[PDB]
RNA sequence: ACUGAACUCCUCACACCCAAUUGGACCAAUCUAUCACCCUAUAGAAGAACUAAUGUUAGUAUAAGUAACAUGAAAACAUUCU
């Protein structure tokens, strides 16, 4: 197995000076073995990527799913743990930037079907993965729009020059 | 366990080789770095340009103001390279002057001497030095080293160079190498300059000759989002540039800025540097 | 392969072909040691050849370490910094001589492919052809099928 | 809950006995705290029984080891050495003083001394601790310092470099006399009530109410 | 965000909003009852070869039908509400075989509509359409 | 020049309130404790003079930041990004309540302020202004006014159609930018040394120095413009979905000093409106008020 | 039926990422008032809503114990009574609860 | 195909739906509210509305006494029927019964949707209230209705 | 007259394009003998090398998050109803 993710949480950055960008602290925070499938709440977790958690506590909530139970109570406990042993001013003045899944320690079992043949039922248990960073959250990258078509087009024919030549 | 201890040892090595491509630490100086000699470096470093004079004006060269900070500060917890690099960089300004107004006569002082002050600014001096091993041999405090502080070596070691060999020497020393960086780049990319036709009527009046006029002879593409001019300069009736040029505007300053190469003596077409 | 492998456009460094032409190899770093027979290789080419190798380039420096080593090592680096370490693992004098000597030859740049086989820096003379070289010109200047 | 929940799960067990003992190196707690003011016999009998099992002991000269031993220790957590400071510091005055600086790092510099460190009281243990005795030695100083504690992530929680400002603790001493290897290490602090509070901390906080279920 | 009209007002306002929205359909097809007492487009006859534009109706349900001679014929009822003519081009805007008309169908609500839309109703003067 | 008047006053205005800043001390602190029907009992550890209700809201949940546009300070409206100076009592307040009729206020303030901004910033450069105030008007208005006075030259001249539909996306621009009211607590011989020239505004300040005992007045910042309010305004600009001028009229005192007028109407994100309603509210607006 | 070549990774990505499959997020959520937390707007507050239902609870374990068993269901109304009420002259015929708690402010 | 139909289909056919919906409206006499699935109670709807229409005539109509009899099982609501809830609405015409969406079932997330008679004794639940009169919008709609009393 | 090849010529280097089958020049990793000592040399020995047997064991994908499975209803969760 592996358990970097709880380590992840144990650096510590040198200090800062007071002449510089203030950083944005990140904090980390997962839960093990959950009883859920890693594709299903994959979903939940491709939602929230990109939007603010209070913001995102509303909508899982709501959404009818046994997932979103689960993956709430990681996201509030890493809220409180974050301000209570990690130095960060505001509640909700921060953004998710990574939520991902993974398999986890896997239980084989046995379904009888039809004419003596037998099935292996594989039991799912999930690693589910949060990290959280204070400050606002970036705004999406609109699409981008005929000027930027028409200038990429025209740095391809400015880009572009002969070849197998002088 | 199978047998065998050969394979988990280059093994290692693709390991540690893989953490060096993650996480590779940062750069120090070659001195820092194993296998190295300052005395025969700076001595295998003269051979190799082809230079012999006395150490005294090489180590006082290389030596900056800089590390005699450190190593009084960290003696407490020898001579600067100011008056070599003066020298250095003063005959070098007139000696690039010199050749240059020689092969190009039109050209005016105020151009003429912009170029001279690119050719020893820092990015070109720093990357024909960073080149030439420069920064190994010069010592200072931070690292990697300033380019002002690398700029000052090298004219530092022109200064050295000026005091033993000469200047037919150190003018062979500082005519090659420079010149050779400055074939790739034609005038308007390290000489930028503002109101090109402005300029070209102000030297027509030098030359006195009337004032021209900008007429499109060619045009492809107008209404089409990819316009295309060929501008011509005219005056008394006969040509002297012709520009392409996206727009109108664009063909006639390009046409402006043909005019001024050939006025002084500039083109593409023009006599290399002999030897 | 090609596309597999990076490419660039040929060039030198530093323009070295005009002026004064200076070995572009800045050091060499053999790791020799008293004890291996794959190291006799490298031992009597340094009894022979590196004292002439020396002699024939005063410009380049050479390091020797002569520590205990399972495999010899010959570590050379360029003015531009680039690192390229060879194996010469049970070779012979004569096969190591000319392996230092090309080494001493070729300058520092990763030998890749290569775009072309040749690079110019003033390739136009009498004008680069654009579409307008070869037709003539109209008459007041007009287009086809136009009055004014 | 513990020994209900061992009776409902059944996990059963006799009474841990054996030969062996665990042998500390400091009393939990103390045995008199000096009341402060505002701004004795038993004091020579404590000293004088601190000689009786070292005779070669002074009193004019502890109040400077202790402000040596008060600085190189706070400087220890400043470099985090966790062994110097084991030997130099109790194992009841480790938890209070390096167990909330974890996922952060501290810095604190000594400026100077304005009033030389002072003696209050001496006190001392009874022989009705695993047969062993334990002596404390409280001392006041008064002193200036600076301190600027860093997070994780290298800002500042509170306090400058900068700037020291005046400060005034009643530092608490004991040592093992059982063994002759025990040393005088820090042990707790009075905080008296009628002192100051510290300087506040840059960052704003909330609480959060009872939370009314329907 | 994404909301509706009948959200944000009191229940007091509501009917205010149905009486006066109803009272401006109703004065918006009064006005436009006569034509000819604003101006008309020159009118011509009919010639061979020429068209007639259509129209649009609502069908509300079937019903029999008898003739002089007894014999029975099933037919349909088409109903015509409002049906405004929207819209004129010509054969060069166009560019097509013929010129074209608009018609529209029945009233319909002025809240559930595009803005595009709406504002193309308000300077043609006359509620939406189906 | 009327440019560098304009950075002029943004300077002063700098001036005055790092003035503030650096002299209220380091490090303060006040327990302001919270009061309404949500969340009761909590109590927040804040600063004097660099927190804010806004700072406090984010502290207990974005959702009331995005509704919240005042909060009542023992009793009275406050500025979302006024810094509270002393432990008190507070209760954000929203739109949808029992009594919002003082936030109504405050966007009625709101809208009548930047409406004199966009006019006046948009000329035509040659011409001159000498605004003179935001009028207040009851919710019952139907429109927010801003009065004004113009050269004589263009006297006879109103503004067209096209001049106003400029107005309007100029101001629709505005607001895209999320400008936020920066708001400051000033002296009256503060105040008159910024608006010297405008004499409207220097009898303005007299008026408000007059009505104040202390004579200490607030003042509100538009980005570079600056103007006077009598209440509170709203924290952010971009909150205002749909805002545009109605008409303009011109009050019978003309040749003495011209009295213009202009006037709007506009409403928040948080209940946006239909275009049939919208449009019905155009034409009421289009018409002139009593008061 | 079976299949006849491994769906590849790229192609199985493809197709469970594709919008529709993804849950589409709603702008459809604000604060109730009443008790603080969020709730649809068509849907009832959960919090006010549980408030509801056990104190109703409540008032049918109070009636449960005064019928004393099934099929005890009067035929009159009935009226709830807190701590602090007496019976009005418009509920003195109707049925009568007592109970012990104080008035909730959101009941009548 | 289905087109103009107004009822649905509940469970294992015409015995089935009416019998589990002829208990549920059986709970809702007594207590009068129930929690249920979304379209459950939408059909239910109707029957309790006919139910108390038919209700208002009295126990003297034997044909209602019937009806009521085979509605509800318990018979101990019938009397509370005619004597209760026929006089609570004898001067209310229609829409007699409350119905709005509440938050689905704990465990199989289905739809869920409470009804309540109009009137009823226990306390009410939080229904959705209309934005105040206060509003500036209400103020604005509340302005010109004076505007067009005054013209006309 | 042109286009036009691993044919031919041209600068340099050449043992470096046939199935089965035969002969040769080298060699990975391993143990031992002896050197060596950030991993190698000279010899011998062998369970000495896997892109393939509807191959064996184990892990994980595809089919697929598909086929398939489930709790009569109400509520005080006491009871009542179908
Ligand atoms: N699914 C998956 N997760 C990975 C992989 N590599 C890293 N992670 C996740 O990222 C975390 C941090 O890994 P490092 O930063 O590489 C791990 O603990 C694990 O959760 C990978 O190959 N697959
Ligand atoms: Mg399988
Ligand atoms: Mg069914
Ligand atoms: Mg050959
Ligand atoms: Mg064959
Ligand atoms: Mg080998
Ligand atoms: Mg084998
Ligand atoms: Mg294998
Ligand atoms: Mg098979
Ligand atoms: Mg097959
Ligand atoms: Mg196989
Ligand atoms: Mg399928
Ligand atoms: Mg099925
Ligand atoms: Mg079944
Ligand atoms: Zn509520």
């Amino acid at each position: 197995i592996s358990r970097k993710w709880e380590k992840k949480n144990k650096i510590v950055y040198p200090p800062q000076l007071p002449g510089e960008p203030r950083r944005p602290a990140e904090i980390y925070h997962c839960r093990r073995q959950i009883k859920y499938s890693k594709d299903k709440m994959w979903y939940l977790a491709k939602l929230i990527r990109g939007m603010s958690i209070d913001q995102a506590l509303a909508q899982l909530e709501f959404n009818d799913k046994k997932g979103a139970k689960i993956i709430k109570e990681v996201l509030l406990e890493a809220q409180d743990m974050a301000v209570r042993d990690h130095n960060v001013e505001f509640r909700s003045n921060l953004y998710i930037a990574e939520s991902t899944s993974g398999r986890g320690q896997c239980l084989k079992r046995i379904r009888y079907h039809g004419r003596g043949r037998f099935g292996i039922m594989e039991k799912v248990y999930c690693h589910y993965f949060v990290k959280l960073v204070e400050g606002p959250p970036p705004p999406p990258e609109p699409p981008k729009t005929a000027v930027a078509h028409a200038k990429e087009y025209i740095q391809q024919l400015r880009s572009r020059t002969i070849v197998h030549t002088l | 366990v199978k047998k065998g201890f050969r394979a988990a040892f280059r093994f290692q090595k693709e390991l540690e080789r893989q953490r060096l491509l993650r996480c590779p630490p940062p750069p120090v100086r070659r001195s820092e770095k194993p296998n190295w000699d300052y005395h025969a470096e700076i001595q295998a470093f003269g051979h190799r340009l082809q230079e012999n004079f006395s150490l005294d004006l090489l180590k006082t060269a290389f030596v900056n103001s800089c590390y005699i900070k450190s190593e009084e500060a960290k003696r407490q917890q020898l001579k600067s390279n100011q008056e070599l690099s003066e020298q250095g960089t003063s005959f070098s300004q007139t000696c690039l002057t010199q050749f240059l107004e020689d092969e190009y006569p039109d050209m005016p002082t105020e151009g003429i001497k912009n170029l001279v002050d690119f050719l020893t600014g820092e990015e070109v001096v720093c990357h024909v030095a960073r080149n030439l091993a420069v920064e190994q041999l010069t010592l200072s405090e931070e690292f990697p080293v300033p380019p002002a502080v690398l700029q000052q070596t090298f004219f530092a070691v022109i200064g050295a160079l000026l005091q033993s060999s000469g200047p037919e020497r150190t003018a062979l020393f500082i005519r090659d190498f420079l010149i050779t960086q400055m074939t790739g780049k034609e005038l308007f990319e390290m000489w930028k300059i503002i109101n090109p036709m402005g300029l070209l009527v102000e030297e027509l009046k030098k030359r006195n000759v009337s004032a021209p006029e900008s007429r499109l002879t060619r045009q492809s593409g107008g209404t089409t989002a990819l316009p295309l001019y060929f501008v011509g300069l005219y005056c008394d009736k006969k040509l002297i540039a012709e520009g392409p040029g996206e727009t109108v505007l664009v063909a006639e300053e390009e046409a402006a800025r043909v005019a001024l190469r050939k006025l002084y003596g500039f083109t593409e077409n023009r006599r290399p540097w002999n030897y | 392969t090609a596309r597999g492998t990076p490419s660039r456009f040929l060039a030198s460094v530093l323009h070295n072909g005009l002026g004064r032409y200076v070995q572009q190899l800045q050091r060499l770093s053999f790791s020799v040691s008293r004890d291996g027979a794959s190291s006799r290789g490298a031992r009597e080419f340094v009894e022979r050849e590196v004292i002439d190798f020396a002699r024939r380039n005063p410009g380049v420096v050479i390091y020797v370490n002569s520590r205990p080593c399972c495999v010899p090592r010959v570590v050379a680096e360029y003015l531009n910094g680039a690192v390229r370490e060879e194996s010469i693992h049970c070779k012979s004098v004569e096969e190591i001589s000319t392996l230092v000597q090309k080494l001493a030859d070729q300058s520092g740049l990763d030998v890749i492919r290569i775009r072309k086989p040749f690079h110019t820096d003033n390739p136009s003379i009498q004008g680069q052809w654009h579409p307008f070289t070869n037709k003539p010109t109209t008459f007041r200047g007009l287009r086809p099928r136009e009055v004014q | 809950f513990a020994m209900q929940h061992a009776r409902k799960a059944g996990l059963v067990i006799p009474p841990e006995k054996s030969d062996r003992s665990i042998h500390l190196a400091c009393t939990a707690g103390i045995f008199d705290a000096y009341v402060p003011p505002e701004g004795t016999m038993a004091s020579q009998v404590s000293i004088r029984r601190i000689k009786d099992y070292d005779a070669n002991f002074k009193i004019k000269d502890f109040p400077e080891k202790a402000k040596d031993i008060f600085i190189e220790a706070h400087l220890c957590l400043n470099n985090s050495d966790h062994d110097r400071l084991h030997t130099l510091v109790t194992e009841h005055c480790f938890p209070d003083m390096t167990w909330d600086i974890k996922y952060k790092t501290v810095r604190w510099s000594f400026v100077e001394s304005l009033e030389p460190s002072h003696v209050v009281q001496v006190r001392c243990s009874s022989m009705m601790n695993q047969g062993n005795v334990y002596g404390q030695i409280t001392v006041r100083m008064h002193t200036r310092q600076t301190l600027a504690i860093y997070d994780r992530f290298g800002r500042l929680m509170y306090g400058q470099e900068d700037v020291p400002k005046d400060v005034l603790e009643y530092v608490v001493f004991e040592k093992q006399l059982t063994n002759p290897y025990g040393s005088w290490r820090m042990h707790t602090k009075i905080v008296p009530p009628w002192a100051p509070p510290k300087q506040p901390i840059l960052k704003t906080v909330m609480i959060p109410g009872p939370q009314l279920k329907p | 965000s994404g909301t509706w009209w009948d959200e944000h007002l009191s229940e007091e306002n509501v009917p205010f909003i149905k009486q006066l929205v109803s009272d401006e359909d109703k004065a918006q097809l009064a006005s436009k009852l006569c034509p000819l007492k604003d101006e008309p487009w020159p009118i011509h006859p009919w010639e061979p070869g020429s068209f007639r534009v259509g129209l649009i109706a609502l069908k509300l349900g079937m019903m029999p039908l008898w003739t002089k001679d007894g014999q029975k014929h099933v037919v349909t009822l088409l109903q015509v509400q409002d049906c405004h003519v929207l819209k004129y081009t010509s054969k060069e805007n166009c560019n097509g075989k013929m010129a074209t008309l608009s018609v529209g169908g029945k009233t319909v609500s002025r809240f559930r509509k595009a803005t595009s839309i709406l504002e193309f109703y308000r300077e043609l003067g006359l509620p939406p359409k189906q | 020049s009327p440019t560098e008047l304009t950075e002029m006053r943004n300077d002063l205005f700098n001036k005055e309130k790092a003035r503030q800043l650096s002299l209220t001390p380091r490090t303060e602190k006040i327990e302001v404790k919270h009061v309404g029907k949500t969340d009761p009992g909590t109590v927040f550890v804040m600063n004097k003079n660099i927190s804010t209700p806004y700072s406090c809201a984010m502290h207990l949940s974005e959702w009331y930041c995005r509704k919240s546009i005042l909060a009542l300070v023992d009793g009275q409206p406050w500025d979302m990004y006024k810094p509270l100076t002393k432990s008190c009592e507070i209760k954000f307040l929203t739109f949808k309540d029992c009594d919002p009729g003082e936030v109504n206020k405050a966007y009625w303030r709101s809208c009548a302020m930047m409406m004199g901004c966009v006019i006046e910033r948009a000329f035509k450069d040659e011409y001159m202004v000498n605004l003179v105030r935001a009028p207040e008007v009851p919710v019952i208005s139907g429109a927010f006014c801003y009065d004004v006075v113009l050269d004589s030259k263009l006297d006879e001249w109103m503004p067209t159609k096209e001049n106003l539909r400029s107005f309007t996306k100029d101001a629709h621009a505005l607001i895209y930018k999320d400008l936020p009211f920066e708001t400051l607590e000033v002296e009256a011989k503060v105040a008159l040394e910024i608006f010297q020239h405008s004499k409207y505004k220097v009898d303005f300040i007299e008026e408000k120095a007059s009505q104040n005992p202390e004579r200490i007045v607030k003042l509100h910042r538009i980005g570079d413009f600056i103007d006077v309010s009598e209440g509170p305004l709203i924290p952010r600009t971009s909150i205002c979905f749909q805002y545009e001028v109605s008409a303009v009229h011109n009050l019978q005192p003309t040749q003495p000093s011209l009295i213009r007028r202009f006037q709007g109407v506009s409403l928040p994100v948080h209940l946006r409106a239909h275009f049939t309603i919208w449009d019905k509210l155009l034409e009421r607006s289009r018409k002139m008020v009593t008061e | 039926a079976a299949p006849k070549n491994r769906r590849t990774i790229e192609v199985n990505r493809c197709r469970r990422r594709n919008p529709q499959k993804l849950i589409k997020v709603k702008n459809n959520i604000d604060v109730c008032p009443e008790c603080g937390h969020l709730k649809q707007k068509h849907v009832l507050c959960a919090y006010c809503y549980e408030k509801v239902c056990k104190e109703t609870a409540e008032i049918r374990r109070q009636i449960g114990k005064q019928e004393g068993g099934p099929f005890k269901a009067p035929t009159i109304e009935t009226v709830v009574l807190y701590t602090g009420e007496t019976p009005s002259e418009q509920d003195q015929g109707k049925r009568i609860i007592e109970r012990d708690r104080k008035r909730p402010s959101w009941f009548t | 195909i289905s087109h103009g139909r107004v009822f649905r289909r509940m469970g294992l056919g015409p015995e089935s739906r009416i019998h589990l919906l002829r208990n549920l409206l059986t709970g809702l006499v007594r207590h009068e509210r129930i929690e249920a699935p979304w379209a459950r109670v939408d059909e239910m709807r109707g029957y309790a509305e006919k139910l108390i229409d038919y209700g208002k005539l009295g126990d003297t109509n034997e044909r209602a006494m019937r009806m009521a009899d085979f509605w509800l099982t318990e018979k101990d609501l019938i009397p509370k029927l005619f004597q209760v809830l026929a006089p609570r609405y004898k001067d209310q015409t229609g829409g007699y019964t409350r119905m709005l969406q509440i938050p689905n079932r704990s465990l199989d997330r289905a739809k869920m949707a409470v009804i309540e008679y109009k009137g009823n004794c226990l306390p009410p639940l939080p229904l959705p209230r209309r934005d105040s009169h206060l509003t500036l919008l209400n103020q604005l709609l509340q302005g010109l209705r004076q505007d067009l009393r005054q013209s006309q």
